[PDB]
């Protein structure tokens, strides 16, 4: 895999892809 | 924090998988 930058809705996207039907938490400052 | 790092910076999938459940 490669690194990524990735802002707002995009990054939610990677995380979705990433956990699936795990799900995860999204957790921003 | 990794919203942070992702978008200021980098971040790759496998710092992402931390955030799974
Ligand atoms: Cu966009």
């Amino acid at each position: 895999f490669v690194n990524q930058h990735l802002c707002g809705s995009h990054l939610v996207e990677a995380l979705y892809l990433v956990c699936g039907e795990r799900g995860f938490f999204y957790t921003p400052k | 924090g990794i919203v942070e790092q992702c978008c200021a910076s980098v971040c790759s999938l496998y710092q992402l998988e931390n955030y799974c459940n």
